[PDB]
């Protein structure tokens, strides 16, 4: 957590909270480009060093708030999350090269330039109306595995844990609706005026 | 180059061109005075707001010699953008506008 | 039980993340209790637990 | 070093300037305090030895920095009614309300001017040109237009051949040299319409 | 619907643009220059384009009845002309975001960049529109003394133009293989001769060069300086003074 | 006076009837003409 908001500082030369600060979430900011970073603990140990490898990333489910989320079928996160997927159901995109076997999910690292998120018409971004104040924030629950990325360990790390996200602009229809409902009703109210100014 | 200006003490057209910018000495001399006037006000000033608080800023706004040269840099325009980046540093978000509105009185009017 | 939280923290030590603004009263709390004075001569240290 | 033996020296002065500067003031209120109160310099005066008088008798923070600059203050006002600078100081002041609007011409377009410059601002090529304010007051800096190729060098390379590299700072240098020509022109034109007042 | 519609046409324009444009177009600024504003906008994001959207879509409508209004003389006039090519970017970048899917990149691109700078002439225009009173007459004065000597200013820029193109290519022709790197192609090369023009870090330049091996190519941007410098100044400050002195010499 | 004598000092300070003080920091300054005597004593029950 706290080297991701280093490193968030560092590149983005910002870092905003909620309106609400946490302690032990912090909320990852939507236009900041997002480096994660793990480390590998071994509680019974004075040892915590950081996963200097690759790791294998796919979110398995999204949430409004609290307790509204759900885990998505393996079709859905085949939609979501890999890029031989036509469907315009990705969640993000990273320029990198490295990919998994069968082509299937992409596979960055330590050194990889970072996620890049997009959460195209497909996922629950788009048509998306907060009920009060504030842009909206949203939850996403993902898993981070090492099963077949590996060299040195003889068991995964699968670490399933919850990114935050704020500031959701994905959609367009509800621009376009909004606008042709306003000129209607504007050139109405001007003809109006026109025809009892005559 | 004393003998040099004994030399160009000849040329009576040099000496009617004298003779005729000769009534502004007067003048030159008042806003000469002026001028330092000016200096010696944001002189106590800059000393009073920079360098009795004695936490960095020596030299510019410290030392009476060195201040008044950093005063006299600031009323021109060259080191202004240094000086501005020295000072913002010194815990003192105010003198960004003290500085920029020392330079909007005092080059424009001068010059 | 309840360290197997799925967030990296600092530095871990669970009785230190309790403890937290409590550690700054060491000798506060052992003066309090070396005049026998403080509570009912009960005294809780750092390192026991 | 000298002031070990002089502050006591300093107190005494600074009693016996002070005492004079009040006795001068009752000698003026003396005539009258209607025409001491309508007067465009007996104001200035009377504020500067009031604030003077009210910060060495009552306590306040105002010590030195406003101790030496009122000082200084009285200094110019009374170098003032000697006669060769009166006519010099009198007529800053009647240029002063034709050089207002060249100020309010120069902020408005500096404003205006701003808004264009707000859009290649903030959150990149950052710590000058964000803020709103510290943007405000570099782009002022700029157009008084003195090393400012620290900031060219801080825009500098956004994609190494063209980018935007060429034109907002093509936008922002044309802007500049026209602001800084245009607000020089009309100083020296409101100083020159002013003494020829002086000289009418 | 002729004559008869464009008499009614300007009735109720009047009318309805003294009534209607002004505050629509008074909200439009309030809304913009709290978008503007770079603190602000983060707490917001999600109320500020929708309003955007809304206010161009209102703009659309000034265009919409200008363009059903009386035509050519409406085109006459050079602020309606800018009024019209702000609409037709401002459909243009409408529809752009309104069609979506395309091929090109986005997420806050270059494109984008020109629209973010698209709206911020659509809230010059604003401003410009919302001051039709109260302009004051001392300035409004003082303007038109400004503009009134605009010929000789513009032979004025004209010289320096030409000028500094001949600077510029004697000097990219002179430093030939002398590290171009600061100036390796002619905007860099225009904008160091801006910058030997502006009296920044030119005396850089000088000690950077003694480090090099050539010498007399200081005193060629010396007296190009000099000569460039004293002759510009020395003739806009003059021009421009004695254009106030005539009307200074009037009522 | 950190976050770490706030506690003592509100609590000595009532049944004591004397300011209480922070070492490593103390600094004086008089006005004076004359011989200044002063004792520093440490608070009771922190040493024999």
């Amino acid at each position: 957590v706290s080297y991701t908001i280093m490193h968030s500082e560092e590149i983005n030369k910002h870092y905003f909270d909620c309106v609400i600060k946490d302690a032990e979430m912090p909320c990852f900011l939507f236009r900041d480009l997002f480096q994660p970073f793990f480390l590998v603990q071994d509680l019974v140990t004075g040892d915590s060093g950081s996963f200097l490898g690759s790791y294998v990333l796919k979110v398995v489910g999204g949430g409004r708030t609290l307790n509204t989320i759900r885990d998505y079928t393996e079709e859905e996160i085949f939609r979501y999350n890999s890029p031989l997927d036509t469907t315009n159901s990705l969640i993000w995109k990273t320029k990198v090269e490295r990919t998994t076997e069968d082509k299937k999910f992409y596979i960055m690292s330590h050194e990889s330039p970072g996620v890049e998120w997009l959460c195209l018409e497909n996922s629950p971004c788009y048509d998306i109306i907060p009920q009060s104040i504030y842009p909206p924030e949203f939850f996403f629950k993902l898993l981070v595995s090492n099963r077949g990325v590996d060299n040195s360990t003889y068991c995964d790390y699968k670490l399933t844990f919850i990114v935050h996200i704020h500031g959701l602009p994905l959609s367009s229809k509800r621009t376009s609706f909004i606008v042709m409902v306003s000129t209607s009703f504007f050139i109405a109210l001007v003809v109006f005026y026109i025809l009892f100014c005559l | 180059s004393l003998r040099i200006l004994k030399l160009i003490s000849y040329s009576r057209g040099i000496r009617t061109l004298i003779i005729a910018v000769g009534e502004t000495v007067y003048t030159v001399a008042s806003v000469l005075t002026l001028l330092f006037l000016l200096m010696f006000v944001f002189a106590i000033l800059g000393f009073c707001l920079f360098g009795v608080t004695d936490r960095g800023d020596l030299e510019n706004w410290g030392n009476l010699a060195s201040a008044f040269f950093t005063l006299f840099s600031l009323a021109t325009v060259d080191g202004w953008t240094d000086l501005q980046e020295e000072l913002d540093k010194r815990k003192f978000t105010v003198s960004r506008a003290f500085t920029i509105l020392f330079i909007l009185l005092a080059s424009f009017i001068f010059l | 039980s309840k360290y197997d939280k799925p967030y990296a923290d600092p530095v871990h030590d669970p009785t230190w993340r309790w403890w937290q603004h409590k550690t700054k009263d060491k000798d506060y709390f052992f003066y309090l209790f070396s005049n026998r004075l403080a509570a009912e001569g009960i005294y809780i240290n750092m390192n026991a637990y | 070093y000298l002031g070990q033996k002089h502050y006591e020296l300093f107190s005494t002065i600074d009693d016996i300037v002070l005492t004079i500067l009040i006795c001068e003031v009752l000698l003026g209120w003396l005539n009258g305090f209607w025409i001491f109160w309508k007067d465009g310099w007996n104001i200035l005066n009377f504020a500067i030895v009031f604030i003077l008088f009210m910060g060495f008798f009552i306590k306040q923070l105002d010590m030195v920095a406003i101790t030496y600059p009122l000082r200084v203050l009285r200094l110019v006002h009374v170098c003032m009614a000697v006669e060769p600078l009166a006519r010099i100081i009198k007529v800053i002041l009647q240029s002063m309300p034709d050089l207002a609007n060249v100020m309010a011409l120069i902020l408005f377009f500096m404003l205006v001017f701003s808004v264009f410059g707000v859009t290649l601002f903030g959150a990149f090529v950052p710590k000058h040109f964000q803020n709103m304010g510290v943007a405000l007051y570099t782009l002022f800096i700029c157009i008084t237009q003195d090393g400012w190729l620290d900031i060219y060098t801080d825009f500098q390379m956004d994609e190494r051949e063209y980018a935007m590299e060429v034109g907002g700072a093509i936008y922002f240098a044309v802007f500049i040299t026209l602001g800084a020509f245009i607000g020089l022109n009309l100083f020296v034109v409101v100083v020159t319409t002013n003494l020829e007042q002086m000289m009418k | 619907l002729l004559g008869l519609q464009q008499m009614i046409l300007s009735l109720t324009q009047s009318l309805g643009f003294e009534t209607f444009i002004f505050i629509v177009v008074c909200l439009n600024t309030v809304i913009l220059v709290a978008q503007t504003f770079t603190e602000l906008e983060i707490r917001g994001e999600w109320y500020f384009m929708v309003l955007d959207s809304i206010f161009l879509s209102i703009y659309v409508l000034e265009a919409v009845l200008k363009l059903i209004a009386l035509g050519l003389e409406y085109f006459y006039d050079p602020w309606n002309n800018l009024d019209f090519f702000i609409m037709v970017m401002a459909v243009l970048d409408f529809v752009l975001l309104q069609i979506n899917s395309l091929s090109y990149s986005f997420y806050n691109h270059s494109l984008f960049r020109i629209l973010k700078v698209f709206k911020s002439m659509r809230a010059l225009r604003a401003i410009r529109v919302l001051r039709r009173l109260s302009i004051l007459t001392s300035l409004h004065e003082v303007a038109g003394t400004l503009s009134g000597s605009l010929p000789s200013i513009t032979a004025i820029l004209t010289l320096m133009f030409t000028c500094l193109f001949l600077f510029s290519v004697v000097l990219r022709a002179l430093f030939q293989d002398s590290d171009p790197k600061r100036f390796q192609n002619i905007f860099t090369t225009l904008f160091t001769l801006f910058t030997m023009l502006t009296l920044d870090d030119w005396s850089l330049i000088y000690i950077d060069n003694r480090a090099q091996g050539a010498w007399y190519i200081i005193p060629i941007l010396m007296i190009y300086i000099v000569i460039q410098y004293f002759i510009f100044l020395n003739l806009v400050i003059a021009v421009l003074v004695d254009n106030f002195q005539m009307a200074l010499l009037k009522g | 006076e950190p976050e770490n004598v706030k506690k003592m000092k509100h609590y000595l300070e009532p049944l004591l009837k004397t300011p209480v003080y922070n070492p490593l920091g103390l600094n004086l300054t008089i006005q004076g003409s004359e011989l200044f005597h002063f004792k520093v004593s440490v608070v009771p029950g922190v040493s024999f």
